[PDB]
DNA sequence: TGGGTTTTCTTTTCTCTTGGCGGTATGCAC
RNA sequence: GAAAAG
DNA sequence: GTGCATACCGCCAAGAGAAAAGAAAACCCA
């Protein structure tokens, strides 16, 4: 592969192009060319940039030259090139005689014309000055016709992209003006790039010293605006006289962003500090990615994209708008590629050591930058400037890492100026207008801000690679359902939000969810002091979070949004936002309901009670008609808990998940006193939960009999738990070993129950260790207030020494289909290739796991980082990591195909559909059809031979190359024995009342 | 594991903890008596001798030999890296507290300035022998776990590989690190015997063993350095060893915001000390002159949140 | 054949070891 | 050092 | 033509910070 300063120079010359600093790239391109040892590195693509880069400037006399360099390096011409060349002679008006006699050079080195024009990313102004240049020779040259745009034809995503049926398609309860209002403000919000929110903890009382405070405050902040403008024009100037003298500096790339941009971004990265302080390499991320989104936004909004975007946008709106509507009915993606669809500018991100340095410069240029006095705290003595950040190693185990912590004299100033502001990215915020649809991995959820299609933690990943050379009509689907469930229009309970604002205003209730003051922390005996610091700052910690999550949350009180999503590298759905979303706590799934209402009809209040019985966490053994009979029962409980939550009888605080039911017995009071319950609009999402699904999916694969019946894939009369039958066995044989004086046993006793045994039966069926279940249990242990706490370990190895004794002849096609994968996925990864796969809806999923870690250190004025060079530079496959995750990713890819089908085939009757991980949540009007279309989308995808298709298609890929025929037949031997089926009717999961629930 | 089985100087080791002939019998805490000959030659001494094994599986001879000598040797079955244990609750018979041990043995807690009390003999561990160093030197910078119970002299086999890592002064360069500036400050270190590898026959490239007698020093604690902050200190020496080429300004510009330049004037060394070339001694009156400066209020950045992030 | 190492998988809040010396290749002064 | 979701 | 200065890379180190209280099994390394 191409060499890292090749890279760097590279990103060099594109960063130039963007500047507009043209001369400065032609400098270090006759620099590099004039001298030979280092001429070798320059490739094609490095002359092209700045060959492109004189031709939109339409300057012949530095592109003959430039020319002329590439023809005595030796290297030929490319597509580019001639595209750049014609670009320029069409810019400049000048006559057919040159333009002829160059394309008759074109005609005669070969190449198409039309391949200049297509497959070859180019600008559409580019294109359109190259047309320009072209019809003075030939004005008979016409580029084809645009074609339709394909459909898929995949037998699952059939009965979807069809014409023929009724389509009820939902549409959105707002009008088509509102929504262009709140496309300008999220507009206007990505553009600003920050939301200043008011924090919910009680103002302070505005004292002297707050104001003295604030004032110091103030006026270092002023103080340190003009150092780091100082220090940024320091830098630049050093980086362009460094420039000039021949070497590759980071100039550009400072100059990407206005000086005031890149000062207000390094002052809010060091205002957001903790106490504790961050690792430097995580600051230099998060500069580096932070000052990359305002570039994309800035560029984006220079190049007038932005203009475009919102006139495509306010026509795309008449699609989801309730008094809008089209000629005919489609999905969003349909509609916005079946008008004039504005070209995006697909941005290619810079290297992984070009970032690293970025914001390993910016990150070095906010520690020297910022000077202090001696000491915040009584600063009226002398001061020397000290710094506000400080470099201290610190240690855990062989390991050293550099962490900024903040002076605590500056932190001691942040908590007594009581700032009643907090600041968030546009990213971290949920969106105030339907997303973008998703019609490709680059054009994804949010206006302008990138966005990947699968989230990765490591920089450079070959994910988009396979997301952009599989077919045009292969990520239909899943794009589909990534449009649908960011196109949920979403609305905060105001009630439970009051509620939990006042629990957390005052002192907090940790036994419902809401974090305690620290202030309120409790006071051999010298280590007790050293306790109450740890409780303190853990109490410290969850209260931050929480800071975080209701001021965003009372953002957003009184005003509709939607959550975009994305996907895992395997294709699990998550909300991009991360702090206040519906995959959270109890208390964020509370605070959030559907923006648009159904009526209950005749069936939907005993959707509503089954529900509220199911959030209780009592009658889960008991059918449906005995959960509607429990609700009736506690009638009377339902009401003094909904109209008296804090200042009754509590019932609702007993429950399994309190404010979840509280909000649920609000909604079934509102209901029943309604006076005609069937005309009730209900906002509230009732959910429905996969039992074992793992399992579910691991018998449908498997075809079997005995766990499909566990696993509830057989109709039954009541639900069957698999977690509570190994509890009994577990508490029998606790039983027995308390019979016989063990003191495990005498201390465990009752305590063994369905929560403490359900992680780990839930995970035997992965390729799991006895020291995974083994730290499994003893946290649920842990987390028990009425367990002896000195008994953990020794309780948490005979537990686990029981749960895995029984578990012994179970589940035989599970752990048949787990061996055959894992054997799989280690016969794969013994090879150099790591594991893909494609799922059944067309997603291909690569697993990116690799034993080297390259040091990739980076010298520097404080220190040298130490980051891993994720972009292919490891090689070798982690074995023993690609063994451990196969069996669970494929299990997850199944789950995001069923729950993706369920999506896209309850969009078409008029469902509002979103979904956590195997938890449905729809409507209460339309539980039973959203029940209906799970138990047919699942019989549809599990009709596949999903292990038969994954054989043949592993065969096709990577047993088909000859080199390694002779070290892959064993595998040929492993790939094509899959287990047999067997006998198991798949239909009688349409008539499984309790598949989910 | 690694037992002495040789009566090859013995008798001469028994000399070595008798001691004064003018004292009590003197109570000799022995770890890991696997063979039990340096136990029988111990008892040889006439002194009081208690066992502190973790090898059960051959637990009856030092019993039985103790009830010959008529409960002089009052064996006990406990692993001497192993008391007061991590985290841990429910006391098993290997790992101990040490409170269980000096009430079984009657042997009360004394003040820090009084006389010697008890004298330990052992191993360390084959390979854990850096970290069995971090464990007694916490224990002893925190008076906790045995050295709660006075100033407790332990004499026992060093490895040659980390003799001079720990005897280290300012010189050689390549070797002279934290450990040795955390012991030799409250150590005394003096070398007994400097036996090779022939003798010590492992019960189932040589490596010559030193036996080192720790005795903690009386002049260790003043009003600046105590037995609370003392993961201060530590954390300066580590920090001012992560970068050996570095000086005393470098590190103490990250460590405090007091200006280094009058720290060092106030100490007597010059602004271009280098790490590797200040005593040990001068760690400690270094962490002693920036802990007296009463001027200011925030004196250091270290906390226990700098033990991750 | 005996011993070091990690231990089901993501996602997120709060989120990667650094340094120093020697071994080798290459350009420059004489 | 902790916590949450599947 | 020969020797010296400079840049880059492999490696193994310790404050491998303790916890070596504690379980033991497979995969990899010497
Ligand atoms: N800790 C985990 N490790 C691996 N996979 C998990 C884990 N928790 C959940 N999952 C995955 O999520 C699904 C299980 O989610 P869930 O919490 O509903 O459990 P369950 O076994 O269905 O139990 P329950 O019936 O109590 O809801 C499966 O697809 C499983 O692979
Ligand atoms: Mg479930």
């Amino acid at each position: 592969q191409l060499s890292g300063q090749q890279q760097r120079l590279l990103a060099f010359f594109k960063c130039c192009l963007l500047t507009d600093q043209l001369p400065l790239a032609h400098h270090l391109l006759v620099v590099h060319h004039g001298q030979r040892q280092k001429r070798k590195l320059l490739t094609l693509d490095m002359y092209n940039a700045v060959m492109l880069g004189w031709a939109r400037q339409g300057a012949f006399k530095e592109l003959v030259y430039v020319l002329f360099m590439v023809k005595d390096a030796g290297l030929t011409p490319d597509l580019l090139s001639y595209a750049a060349a014609l670009q320029c002679m069409g810019r400049q008006d000048q006559d057919a005689g040159t333009i002829e006699r160059c394309l008759e050079q074109m005609s005669q080195e070969g190449l198409k014309l039309q391949a200049l024009f297509t497959a070859v990313l180019l600008s559409e102004e580019d294109r359109a000055t190259v047309l320009k240049a072209v019809h003075k020779v030939k004005p008979t040259f016409s580029l084809p016709p645009q074609l339709p745009p394909p459909v898929n034809t995949s037998k699952l995503l059939r009965d979807v992209y069809a014409k023929d049926g009724r389509v009820s398609y939902p549409k959105l309860h707002l009008p088509l003006k509102t929504l262009q209002c709140l496309f300008e403000k999220q507009l206007h919000m990505e553009l600003a790039s920050r939301v200043c929110v008011v924090s919910v903890e009680k103002p302070t009382l505005p004292s002297k010293e707050v104001k003295h405070a604030r004032k110091t405050l103030k006026t270092l902040r002023d103080q340190w605006e003009k150092a780091l403008c100082r220090a940024l024009r320091e830098t630049k100037n050093r980086l362009e006289r460094e420039v000039y003298e021949g070497r590759f500096s980071l100039y550009p790339f400072l100059c990407l962003l206005d000086e005031r941009e890149v000062v207000r971004m390094l002052l809010q990265v060091l205002q957001a500090l903790p106490a504790q302080g961050e690792s430097f390499t995580t600051l230099a991320r998060e500069l580096s990615a932070r000052t990359f989104s305002r570039h994309v936004v800035q560029r984006q909004r220079v190049s007038g994209q932005v203009q475009a975007l919102q006139n495509h946008y306010r026509k795309y709106l008449c699609l989801l708008a309730s008094d809008a509507e089209v000629p005919e009915p489609c999905l969003p993606r349909q509609y916005w590629e079946e008008l004039g669809a504005p070209e995006a500018l697909r941005e290619q991100p810079w290297p992984l050591p070009v970032q690293m340095e970025l914001g390993k410069l910016l990150a070095e240029m906010l520690v020297q930058a910022t000077q202090m006095p001696c000491s915040l705290d009584k600063p009226h003595r002398s001061s020397r400037l000290v710094p506000v950040l400080y470099h201290v190693y610190s240690f855990r185990n062989v390991q050293q890492i550099g962490i900024l912590k903040p002076h605590p004299a500056y932190v001691q100033l942040l908590e007594k100026a009581a700032e009643p502001t907090l600041t968030f990215e546009a990213v971290d915020v949920p969106m105030l207008c339907p997303p973008l649809p998703w019609t490709s991995p680059h054009s994804g959820a949010f206006l302008l801000s990138p966005t990947k299609l699968m989230r990765t933690v490591e920089g450079a990943t070959q994910h988009q690679e396979l997301l952009e050379t599989c077919p045009p009509t292969a990520l239909h689907g899943a794009l589909d359902a990534l449009t649908q469930l960011g196109n949920c229009a979403w609305r905060v309970n105001g009630r439970v939000l009051d509620l939990v604002l006042q629990l957390f205003q005052a002192k907090g209730c940790p036994q419902l969810g809401v974090p305690a003051p620290p202030s309120e922390a409790p006071q051999e005996l010298r280590r007790e002091l050293a306790h109450c610091q740890k409780v303190a700052r853990e109490m410290h910690s969850l209260r931050a979070e929480a800071l975080y999550r209701l001021s965003l949350a009372q953002h957003l009180r009184d005003r509709v949004f939607w959550l975009p999503h994305n996907m895992d590298f395997r294709g699990r759905t998550y909300p991009c936002p991360p702090h206040f979303n519906h995959l959270g706590s109890d208390v964020a799934r509370a605070l959030l309901e559907f923006a648009q209402g159904r009526p209950l009809g005749p069936h939907g209040l005993d959707w509503l009670k089954i529900h509220l019985v199911n959030l209780t966490g009592l009658k889960k053994r008991e059918p449906l008609r005995k959960r509607l009979a429990f609700a009736e029962e506690v009638m009377d409980d339902i009401l003094d808990s909904a109209d008296q939550p804090l200042t009754g009888r509590k019932w609702w605080m007993g429950a399994e998940e309190p404010w979840q039911t509280l909000a649920c017995c609000m909604e079934v009071a509102n209901a029943v006193r309604a006076s005609d319950p069937a005309a009730y609009v209900s906002h509230l999402p009732v959910h429905q939960d996969g039992s074992c699904n793992g399992l579910q999916h691991y018998a449908a694969l498997g075809r079997d009999s005995v766990g499909a019946a566990s696993v509830n894939l057989e109709p039954s009369d009541v639900p069957q738990d698999v977690y509570s039958g190994v509890a009994a066995q577990v508490e029998v044989f606790r039983r027995q070993d308390a019979q016989r004086g063990m003191r495990v046993a005498q201390v465990l006793e009752g305590f063994i129950t369905r929560k403490v045994v359900k992680q780990t039966v839930m995970t035997v069926v992965y390729g799991v260790t006895r020291y995974g279940g083994r730290l499994q249990i003893e946290k649920r242990l842990r987390e028990l207030s009425d367990f002896p706490q000195e008994f953990v370990w020794e309780a948490s190895h005979y537990l686990v020494r029981q749960v895995f004794k029984s578990l012994q002849e179970m589940f035989s096609g599970t752990r048949a289909i787990q061996h055959w994968l894992t054997e799989s996925a280690r016969l794969i990864s013994h090879m150099g290739s790591v594991v893909e796969w494609v799922t059944p809806l067309g997603v291909p999923v690569i697993q990116p796991y690799r034993l080297d870690s390259k040091v990739k250190q980076i010298g520097g004025g404080i220190q040298s980082i130490t980051y891993t060079h994720n972009g292919d530079i490891s090689r070798k496959p982690n074995t023993r990591k690609q063994k451990n995750g196969f069996p669970p990713n494929f299990i997850h890819s199944l789950d995001s195909s069923h729950m993706m089908l369920t999506a896209l085939h309850c969009y078409r009757k008029g469902l509002t559909f979103v979904s956590v991980h195997d938890c449905y949540w729809t409507h209460a009007a339309d539980v039973s059809v959203m029940n209906q279309v799970c138990r047919e989308q699942f019989v549809r995808l599990h009709s596949e031979p999903i292990l038969q298709d994954l054989s043949r298609f592993l065969v096709k890929r990577f047993c088909s190359e000859p080199q390694k025929i002779l070290e892959a037949s064993q595998l040929k031997e492993t790939l094509q024995a899959v287990p047999k089926p067997g006998a198991f009717d798949l239909e009688q999961v349409k008539r499984s009342t309790y598949f989910f629930s | 594991k690694r037992y002495v089985t040789d009566r090859r100087l013995a008798e001469t080791l028994a000399q070595i903890y008798l001691g004064k002939p003018s004292r009590p019998p003197h109570l000799l805490l022995e770890c890991n008596p696997g063979p039990g000959i340096l136990t029988q030659a111990l008892l040889e001494a006439g002194a009081k001798v208690v066992a502190l094994e973790s090898d059960k599986t051959f637990i009856p001879h030092l019993e039985s030999l103790g009830k010959n000598l008529d409960g002089k040797l009052r064996v006990i079955h406990c692993d001497f890296f192993k008391l007061d244990p991590r985290s841990g609750g429910v006391i098993k018979p290997p790992a101990m507290s040490s409170r269980g041990l000096f009430k079984n043995l009657g042997i009360e807690a004394v003040p820090w300035t009084a006389d010697i009390p008890l004298k330990v003999v052992g191993m360390f561990p084959s390979r854990g022998e850096k970290r069995a160093l971090w464990k007694l030197a916490y224990d002893l910078y925190s008076c906790t776990s045995i050295y709660k119970f006075g100033r407790i002299e332990v004499n026992m086999f060093i490895g040659e590989k980390e003799f001079q890592k720990l005897m280290a002064d300012p010189g050689n360069p390549d070797l002279y690190h934290v450990l040795s500036v955390i012991w030799q400050l409250a150590c005394e270190i003096k070398v007994l015997h400097m036996e090779p590898w022939s003798s010590f026959d492992i019960y189932t490239l040589q490596q010559k063993l030193y036996l080192i007698q720790m005795i903690p020093r009386q002049n260790l604690f003043t009003k600046n350095l105590t037995p609370m902050n003392y993961n201060i200190f530590f954390h300066l020496l580590k920090h001012c060893f992560g970068r050996r080429s570095a000086t005393v300004i470098d590190h103490l510009r990250s460590l405090t915001p007091l200006d280094a330049r009058d720290i060092l004037m106030q100490i007597g060394k010059q602004e271009d000390e280098k790490v590797v070339n200040m005593h040990p001694q001068d760690f400690k009156t270094l962490f002693e002159t920036i802990e007296r400066s009463k001027d200011c209020a925030y004196k250091w950045l270290y906390d226990e949140t700098l033990e991750d992030r």
